[PDB]
């Protein structure tokens, strides 16, 4: 049928999982969507994981560049601290809570079309907010917003083949910007640099310069 | 029905509907479930908001008017003791038992009214007054000697839309005073200093850095 | 997964869990503020 | 057609039976498939089209008349006439009218085609982004071979006022002063003579614009776009 | 003063029992280094002795003679000598939490009392209900009064079962 | 539509040929009530007619003041005309000022609640009642003809008056001298003062 995280093994692939969303390589060893709102919920939970690992993964590794150019941008492990000291004016909890409460009103406009999908798409938002559907065979609603906003482009609007293209483009690059910044946690607790400054120094000494040389993932080494 | 509701996407509880002003089907905690009940909350709401419109005001104003130059008039929070250190100052004790006497009467005639909304109205009761303390039929907004200028009697549409406009100032003018105490115990302020104060510096003025809201010990 | 979070919402899981989640809190609050002989407000 | 920026490839779905002028069946992002963008965009690379080729003959001319200047600072180097502030709020003004005017029309055909002052005056009929009549008044050829020519030259164009902002980040010379050092040099001022980068070292040139330039009485950035992502 | 007591501020014996109990977590101290684990840790006990005493000495508290702080259980006498945080407030508090607790489980007892199973309820508590109840419980005296007032927050005597005397 | 060739009247307003300067501006649809838009119409007739007349007061007393005509009452600010003395001191001004302005505005506001009802004076003077806030109050006998375009043109110059007035406020608060004073001093330039060099309305430029 189509390609497995394992090669063979139909065994392991669960029954849910048939091959009708976007990314699906029948891998569930665990059985953590085995439910349908669960499996719901988790689709809408490694979409958003992805978008947000992304945005972060990017910001991280442009500032990485820039600060290794010499521009007075610090690191991504030090930048909330530095960016505190620059602006002693700035009281921390004043911006955490101005965080909370923004980032609380977006996420509760998502959350209400989670729980329903077309809801929002109405009284202080055009139908432009009602989203397009796509999972369990919703058309409206879910982690895919089309309209004039969140689409501006239309890259979704016209040929379903370019969807769908585009569709697995963005789930594949979540996936592997969530594993990026799992490497990027581990690789700074492990040598105390950002991503760029490991990559110059591996690629400058490739044998030397690996996990078994930080001495941290290789205690007695 | 399909108006407006706090919590867009949400479906308003059955219980509330969408008859009494200010009807955003806001009850999160189901509190207003039983009708008797629903209706006690109304009328507690109106005077709870008619109180606070009246507070909000008598300091909002007075102090507006004190920034200005003319009328010069304490704190509110120093304005009772103030009139307290005057010459011919009348007790505490005294001034809030006579309020309190006074309040006693019109109070218990409005409870009688929630219970029977014509109940202050049978003949006799009153030197030919209770004629004009007849309600409108529903508790909480008695015309007659009240509404002197017959605002909103045009029609009943006109009626609710003024409804809304009183609750909603209501709302606000509570919150407000919630505001004002919060405000004042945090910071020894008065309002219009505390906003004088957080528009200088917003990131560096406000309840994040008053020492109060937020306790020592956590940070 | 709909009957792991079956057994999970069983009495004693359920009851174990609420009992940690209020000791967590109280101690967290003795933590933070300790020697609370008074409620000084 | 057999006009095609890839010779022997196929046109994509959306770009066949593409009537638009210029059109060669580019779009391998497929950012024209949905038919109200296709038009959208068709206006703005019109517009982008025009005031390209505006920009690059203005930046041209005012480096042949004065060579002492250099475009890439004449913002704050040219002494103004009147002040930055009064004229910098008549273009907005100006700008937003005529701005919305045509963003209108695109939205609507005929809906801005009327003068608002002289009433018996009024644009005729035309296609969108094509307004004609009083803005037309010589065309020499037809008009689709001469809409061919305008889309082409300001594609061209466009592509020529990036080269001229970069050679100006990179060298710090004007279009023509850059050309000349590089034909004084073809093998030495060529990119791939001032920059390289491999496996364990990287060359980038310098900036050739200044961190801050003083404007006035404040500072203004204008430094380089993207140095750290430069080869 | 309220029955012979005096403010723990003014309390010989008070300042007393402090000063001991520094001068033993002192004395302990001095076995250890400067900058040593138990050094830091009887350091931190001996701060924490100190605040402790000097808040119950702020805080108005009363002593006795054997200078210990003694709570006042009595309205009125609390309200009006300023003692009414030792146990009205924290019987007001207490009273509202109990109150709430109780409410929350009497709610969700009678909500899954119409199911076709409860005794699986129980067993098994329903998480959304139980948490959505226990948000509802925090409007508890409301909700009771208006019961009570209603009578729906009582049962018929007529209608529970009793012993044949 | 009329406001902006891009726009759609609001509907309230498509019906409506009656009203003075209807050009469908409505953005807010604050008029949508048509209890509302008729107590808004009055407003707007209230207000306009007053900041025309507010308006040509305050420009007519600074050209006398600039120029030099009028005597030392004249000779001042528009907002300093406290400091002059007058046959009675402010206080007094201001209550009869209230008294007849309560007496005349309750008149107006009896022919607001039933028009046509109040137009008779206690000596049983009459006039002819044409239209609301018209009351016919036209001793040269202008409305007699082309009345819609007279009430055009009303309307007109008293949403112009009521921006001036606007303006003339917003310019004190921000700058020095009389609002002649300010037009002399934008067309000395007029590329540098035009309140975004005032150093109050950006406010962010230069604190
Ligand atoms: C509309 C197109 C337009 C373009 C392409 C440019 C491009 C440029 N201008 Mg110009 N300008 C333009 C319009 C105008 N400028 C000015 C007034 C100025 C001044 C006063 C200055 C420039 C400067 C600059 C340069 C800034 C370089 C940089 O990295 O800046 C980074 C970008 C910013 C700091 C602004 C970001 C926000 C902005 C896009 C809005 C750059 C080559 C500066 C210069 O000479 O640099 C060497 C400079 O000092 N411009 C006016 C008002 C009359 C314009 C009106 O249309
Ligand atoms: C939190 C991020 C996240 C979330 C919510 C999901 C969610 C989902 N994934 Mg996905 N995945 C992720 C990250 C995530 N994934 C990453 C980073 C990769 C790259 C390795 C993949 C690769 C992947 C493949 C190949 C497939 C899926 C599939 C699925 C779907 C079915 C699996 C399921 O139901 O279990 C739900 C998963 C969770 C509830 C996350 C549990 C996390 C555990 C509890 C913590 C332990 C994680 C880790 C081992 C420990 C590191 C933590 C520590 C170092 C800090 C589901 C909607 C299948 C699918 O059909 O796609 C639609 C499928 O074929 N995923
Ligand atoms: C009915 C018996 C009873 C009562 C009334 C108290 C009362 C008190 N105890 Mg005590 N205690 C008791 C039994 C009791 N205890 C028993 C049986 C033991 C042996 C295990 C202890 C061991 C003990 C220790 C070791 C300590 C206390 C402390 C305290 C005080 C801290 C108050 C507080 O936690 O801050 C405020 C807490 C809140 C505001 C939380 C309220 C909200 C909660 C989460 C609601 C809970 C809902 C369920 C308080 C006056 C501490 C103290 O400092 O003494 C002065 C302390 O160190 N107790
Ligand atoms: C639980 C039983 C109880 C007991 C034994 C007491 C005992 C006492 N109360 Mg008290 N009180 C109680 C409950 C109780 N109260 C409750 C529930 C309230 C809340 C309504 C109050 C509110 C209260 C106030 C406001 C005052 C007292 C006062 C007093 C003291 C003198 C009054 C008196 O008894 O004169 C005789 C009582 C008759 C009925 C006669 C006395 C020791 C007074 C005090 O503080 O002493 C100076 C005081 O003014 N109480
Ligand atoms: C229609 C609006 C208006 C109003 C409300 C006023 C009001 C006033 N004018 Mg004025 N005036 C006006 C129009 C107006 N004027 C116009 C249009 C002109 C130009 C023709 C003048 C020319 C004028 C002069 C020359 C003088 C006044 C003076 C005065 C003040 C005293 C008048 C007096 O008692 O006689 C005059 C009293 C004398 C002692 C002489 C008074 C507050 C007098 C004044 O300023 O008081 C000292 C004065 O000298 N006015
Ligand atoms: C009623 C029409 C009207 C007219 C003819 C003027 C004319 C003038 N104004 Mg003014 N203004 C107006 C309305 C008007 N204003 C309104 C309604 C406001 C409130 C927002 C202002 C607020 C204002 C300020 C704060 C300032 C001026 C200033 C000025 C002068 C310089 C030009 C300028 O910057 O204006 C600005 C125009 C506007 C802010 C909006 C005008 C409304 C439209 C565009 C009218 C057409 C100039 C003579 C400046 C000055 O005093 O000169 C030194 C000055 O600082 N105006
Ligand atoms: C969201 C995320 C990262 C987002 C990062 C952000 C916003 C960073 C923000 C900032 O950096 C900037 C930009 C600037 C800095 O100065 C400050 C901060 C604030 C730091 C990563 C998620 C990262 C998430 C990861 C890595 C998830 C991995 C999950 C896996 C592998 C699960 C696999 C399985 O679950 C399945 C699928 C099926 C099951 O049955 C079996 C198992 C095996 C359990
Ligand atoms: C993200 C997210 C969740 C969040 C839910 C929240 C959080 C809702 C918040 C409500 C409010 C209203 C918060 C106010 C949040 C406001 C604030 C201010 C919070 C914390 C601030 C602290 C602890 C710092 C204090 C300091 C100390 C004491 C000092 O010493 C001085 O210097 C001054 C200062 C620096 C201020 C979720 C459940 C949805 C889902 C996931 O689980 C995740
Ligand atoms: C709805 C609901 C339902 C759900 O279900 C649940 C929940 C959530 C709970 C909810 C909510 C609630 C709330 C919010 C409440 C609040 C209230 C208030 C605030 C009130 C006030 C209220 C307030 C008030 C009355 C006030 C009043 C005031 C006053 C008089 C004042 C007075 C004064 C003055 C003048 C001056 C002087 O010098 C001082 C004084 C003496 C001080
Ligand atoms: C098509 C497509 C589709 C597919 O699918 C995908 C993709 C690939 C994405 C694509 C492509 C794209 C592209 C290529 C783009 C680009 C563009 C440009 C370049 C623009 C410019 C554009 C440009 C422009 C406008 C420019 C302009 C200029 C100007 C005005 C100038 C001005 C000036 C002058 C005169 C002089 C002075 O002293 C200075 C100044 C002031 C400076
Ligand atoms: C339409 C609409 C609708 C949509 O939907 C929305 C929106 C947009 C909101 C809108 C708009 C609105 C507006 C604009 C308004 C405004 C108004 C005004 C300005 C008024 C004034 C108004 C104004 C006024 C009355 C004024 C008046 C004045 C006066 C009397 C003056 C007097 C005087 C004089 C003679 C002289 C002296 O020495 C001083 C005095 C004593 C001071
Ligand atoms: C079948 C049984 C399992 C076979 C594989 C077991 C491998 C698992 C990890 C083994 C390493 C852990 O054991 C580790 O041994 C190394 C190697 O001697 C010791 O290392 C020591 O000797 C090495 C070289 O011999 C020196 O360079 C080093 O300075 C010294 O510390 C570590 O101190 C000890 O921690």
């Amino acid at each position: 049928v189509r390609e497995l995280w394992f090669p063979g093994n139909k065994e392991v692939v669960p029954d849910y999982l048939d091959g009708s969303l976007v990314g699906d390589h029948g891998f569930d060893p665990l059985g953590l969507g085995s439910s349908p709102e669960q499996l719901s919920w988790n689709v809408h939970a490694e979409i958003f994981h992805g978008r947000l690992a992304m945005t972060g993964v990017a910001g991280i590794l442009l500032t990485s560049l820039l600060h290794k150019g010499g521009a007075d941008v610090p690191e991504w492990f030090e930048a909330g601290r530095v960016y505190l000291d620059r602006n002693p004016n700035v009281d921390f909890g004043a911006l955490l809570f101005s965080t909370i409460v923004m980032s609380g009103f977006v996420e509760f406009k998502r959350l209400n079309d989670i729980r329903n999908p077309g809801s929002q798409g109405s009284g202080i938002l055009p139908e432009d907010f009602k989203g397009v559907g796509g999972p369990q065979g919703r058309t409206v609603g879910g982690p895919y917003v089309g309209g004039r906003y969140f689409d501006p482009m239309g890259l979704c609007r016209g040929s379903p083949e370019q969807t769908l293209k585009y569709k697995w483009n963005e789930i594949r690059n979540g996936r592997l910007a969530m594993m990026a910044f799992l490497g990027f946690a581990a690789q700074y607790a492990a040598t105390g640099k950002g991503p760029i400054d490991n990559l110059v120094d591996h690629v400058a000494d490739p044998f030397h310069t690996t996990f078994v040389h930080n001495g941290v993932s290789v205690p007695f080494i | 029905a399909t108006r407006p509701l706090w919590q867009p996407g949400v479906e308003a509880p059955k219980h509330l509907d969408g008859t009494m002003p200010g009807d955003f089907g806001f009850d999160p905690l189901n509190l207003g479930v039983n009708k008797e009940a629903l209706n006690w909350y109304r009328n507690a709401e109106l005077q709870n908001g008619r109180w606070a419109m009246l507070g909000v005001a008598g300091i909002v104003i007075p102090a507006e008017l004190t920034r200005v130059g003319v009328l010069n008039v304490p704190e509110w929070a120093e304005a009772g003791k103030v009139y307290a250190e005057s010459e011919n100052a009348i007790p505490f004790a005294s001034l809030l038992m006579v309020q309190l006497f006074l309040f006693n009467f019109v109070e218990i005639k409005r409870w009688e009214d929630i219970k029977k909304p014509g109940s202050q109205a049978e003949p006799g009761s009153f030197l030919g007054f209770e004629s004009g303390f007849k309600g409108t039929g529903i508790s909480g907004y008695p015309g007659g000697a009240f509404n002197p200028f017959g605002l909103g009697n045009s029609s009943k549409e006109a009626m609710d839309d003024l409804k809304w406009r009183e609750i909603r100032n209501g709302r606000l003018a509570m919150v407000a005073f919630l505001g004002f105490l919060s405000q004042h115990a945090a910071t020894g302020k008065g309002p219009l200093d505390n906003l004088a104060d957080h528009l200088a510096d917003p990131w560096g003025a406000n309840f994040c850095s008053n020492g109060v809201s937020i306790p020592s010990a956590l940070g | 997964m709909k009957d792991f979070t079956t057994y999970l919402s069983t009495a004693p899981v359920l009851t174990l869990l609420s009992v940690t989640v209020v000791a967590g809190l109280l101690i967290e609050i003795n933590r933070f503020f300790p020697d609370a002989l008074i409620a000084a407000f | 057609a057999r006009a095609n920026w890839l010779p022997g490839s196929d046109f994509p779905a959306h770009l066949e039976n593409c009537k638009l002028p210029g059109c060669y069946g580019f779009d391998p992002l497929g950012l024209g498939a949905n038919e109200e963008r296709l038009a959208w965009f068709a206006e703005s690379e019109r517009v982008h089209c025009r005031w390209a080729m505006l920009g690059v003959a203005g930046i041209l001319v005012q480096e042949i008349v004065k060579p002492d200047v250099f475009w890439y600072t004449s913002g704050a180097t040219v002494e103004l006439p009147f002040d930055i502030t009064g004229l910098l709020a008549f273009e907005l003004f100006v700008m937003h009218w005529v701005e919305s005017r045509r963003g209108y029309d695109i939205k609507k055909p005929g809906s801005m085609d009327q003068d608002p002052i002289f009433s018996n005056f009024k644009l005729p009929a035309h296609e969108p982004g094509y307004p004609g009549g009083i803005f037309a008044p010589f065309v020499p050829g037809s008009l689709e071979e001469l809409k061919v020519k305008e889309i082409k030259n300001g594609r061209l164009a466009m592509l020529a006022f990036i080269g001229f902002t970069m050679a100006a980040q990179v060298t710090g010379k004007n279009p023509l002063a850059a050309l000349r050092e590089h034909l004084d040099n073809p093998l030495g001022t060529t990119i791939f003579s001032k920059a390289v980068v491999v496996p364990g070292q990287a060359v980038v040139p310098p900036c050739a614009i200044p961190d801050t330039i003083e404007f006035q009485g404040i500072t203004i950035p204008a430094g380089c776009f993207l140095h750290s992502l430069w080869p | 003063d309220v029955a012979g007591l005096t403010p723990c501020s003014e309390s010989k014996a008070f300042a007393k029992r402090k000063k001991n109990e520094v001068k033993a977590l002192n004395k302990r101290l001095k076995n250890y280094e400067a900058d040593s684990a138990p050094a830091l840790a009887l350091k931190a006990t001996i701060a924490r002795t100190e605040a402790r005493f000097d808040k119950y000495a702020k805080q108005g508290l009363l002593c006795g003679t054997d200078g210990l702080p003694h709570l006042i259980a009595d309205p009125g006498l609390a309200l009006r000598y300023g003692h009414a945080g030792d146990v009205f407030i924290p019987t007001i508090g207490f009273i509202y939490f109990a109150g709430w607790l109780g409410y929350a489980g009497s709610k969700y007892l009678q909500a899954v009392a119409a199911t076709a199973k409860p005794i699986e309820k129980e067993i098994i508590i329903d998480v959304p209900l139980a948490w959505k109840l226990l948000w509802e419980g925090f409007g508890w005296p409301l909700r009771a009064f208006a019961e009570y007032k209603n009578g729906s927050l009582m049962e018929d005597d007529a209608k529970i079962t009793v012993s044949p005397r | 539509a009329g406001w902006d060739l891009s726009a759609e009247v609001p509907a309230h307003l498509a019906g409506r040929k009656d009203l003075a300067g209807n050009y469908g501006f409505d953005p807010l649809n604050l008029g949508k009530n048509p209890e509302a838009l008729k107590w808004y119409q009055q407003a707007e007739l209230q207000n306009g007619r007053w900041a025309m007349l507010g308006v040509a007061g305050i420009l007519v007393q600074e050209l006398l003041h600039s120029t030099g005509l009028g005597g030392k009452a004249a000779d001042v600010y528009w907002f300093d005309a406290g400091n002059n003395t007058f046959w009675a001191p402010k206080e007094t001004l201001i209550a009869i000022s209230f008294l007849m302005f309560n007496w005349a505005e309750l008149n107006r506001m009896q022919d607001y609640i039933k028009p046509g009802s109040n137009v008779t004076d206690p000596f049983g003077n009459k006039i002819k009642y044409v239209e609301l806030g018209y009351p016919g109050f036209d001793p040269l006998s202008f409305s007699k003809n082309n009345f819609d375009e007279w009430k055009l043109k009303e309307i007109k110059n008293a949403r112009l008056a009521m921006l001036a007035f606007l303006g003339i406020v917003a310019q004190h608060n921000a700058q020095p001298g009389s609002p002649l004073e300010q037009l002399g001093a934008h067309l000395a330039n007029p590329w540098k003062n035009h309140f975004i060099n005032n150093g109050v309305s950006p406010f962010l430029t230069d604190n």
